[PDB]
């Protein structure tokens, strides 16, 4: 099976193309997660912002299934966001400073391990190939699938792998599509 | 308090769900 | 030849779109014997009839929670009105006089969603022929709690709570 957005784990007001690697939000911060996730390893995906028109806004991330698809990424428990304006991460609707702000045209990296047996999961993020430091350490435990979340019209496109246009540097890691 | 005519639709924010 | 259905749907919306002229005519605040200010009727009303629209601020359902705890945070009141699994009535802020109609367990008024054009609105229509100068009402369908809002609508077989 081919990893994608979902079919129907979906707020059906977002706009999903035919192929399912591209997304426009519809008014209010609303979700989508992918059609796989995962619970161990290290694993990997990237996020192109096509447009981003003023006052549009995207919290990139990772998701539990549970996670309220009415809402923004971050907003429970169960998803952990990046958000295009100011770079800010959420998690449990608590913003903090992260790293700085992405926008058009830019390819965010987003990297999650979940190490085997206790290992100490984190989550970091990428702008452009380019390390913006750990985002999160020691998450809520569960299966995390790959989570966009738009707010009024931008569009975004998803790469699960397995190549990536700034494939990290530092880090091992296996391609979501691998899933 | 303001009283309506017809429904008027929210228009939320991009800050809408977050704590301050 | 083509054999054709009667649309409940069209004369709902013509009735619709003459409410607000209609209401104005039929309804008034005065007050309760259950509570505080309430709707009342000031012309007979046949059964079907509809009465008023609650009319609001139409929020998203997931807003709620965050609503009610800045609502009931700074001591303003419910004012709610549940349209969907996804779309609320927020009459709090913004509404009409149809926020004053008072609860009972034996409502001579009901409550119904409707669809006009595209949208849905919360509609108030008649159980019963309505005399004027009765109390309009009809029954909140609170969700059901634990140790609880006295209900005072003052009729026989009334469930003692709110909720
Ligand atoms: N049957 C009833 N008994 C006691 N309180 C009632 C009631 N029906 C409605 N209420 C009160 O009225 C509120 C709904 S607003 C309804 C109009 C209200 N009488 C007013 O003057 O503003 C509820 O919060 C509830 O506290
Ligand atoms: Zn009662």
């Amino acid at each position: 099976s081919r990893v994608l957005l979902a079919l129907h784990d979906r707020a059906p007001q977002l706009k999903i193309s035919d192929d399912r690697l591209t997304v426009v939000g519809e008014k209010g911060y609303s979700m989508v997660r992918a059609s796989h996730g995962v619970r161990k390893g290290a694993w990997y995906f990237e996020i192109t912002v096509d447009e981003m028109p003023p006052d549009t806004a995207a919290r990139l991330g990772w998701s539990q299934p549970l996670g309220n698809l009415q809402a923004p990424l971050g907003y429970d428990k169960f998803s952990y966001s990046w958000r295009s304006k100011k770079g800010t991460k959420f998690h449990q609707s608590i913003g903090k400073h992260y790293s700085s702000g992405y926008g058009q045209g830019d390819v965010l990296g987003f990297y999650i391990n979940l190490p085997e047996d206790r290992g100490s999961s984190e989550i970091i993020f990428y702008k452009n190939g380019v390390n913006q430091g750990v985002a999160y350490k020691d998450i809520f435990e569960g299966v995390y699938f790959p989570a966009i979340s738009l707010y009024k019209s931008c569009t975004v496109s998803i790469n699960f792998g397995p190549c990536f246009k700034y494939p990290p540097k530092d880090l091992t890691y296996r391609p979501m599509s691998d899933m | 308090f303001k009283e309506l005519d017809e429904n008027v639709e929210y228009e939320e924010r991009e800050s809408e769900f977050d704590i301050e | 030849s083509t054999r054709r259905a009667t649309s409940l749907e069209l004369p709902m919306a013509m009735r619709f779109r003459h409410l607000k002229k209609t209401s104005k005519e039929a309804v008034g605040v005065y007050r309760s014997a259950i509570h505080g200010r309430g709707l009342f009727c000031k012309r007979n009303i046949d059964a079907g009839e509809m009465v008023i629209e609650y009319s609001g601020i139409v929020i998203r359902s997931v807003l709620t929670d965050k609503r009610e705890k800045f609502y009931d945070g700074k001591g303003i009141g419910c004012y709610m009105f549940r349209m969907d699994d996804f779309d609320v009535v927020d009459a709090t802020m913004h509404g009409n006089a149809a926020r004053f109609i008072n609860h009972s367990c034996e409502p001579n008024c009901f409550s119904r969603v409707i669809h006009v054009e595209g949208q849905k609105h919360i509609v108030i229509f008649a159980l019963r022929r309505i005399l004027r100068g009765e109390e309009l009402t009809y029954d909140y369908k609170f969700p059901i709690e634990d140790a609880k809002l006295p209900c005072n609508c003052g009729a026989k077989r009334c469930r003692r709570f709110l909720n």
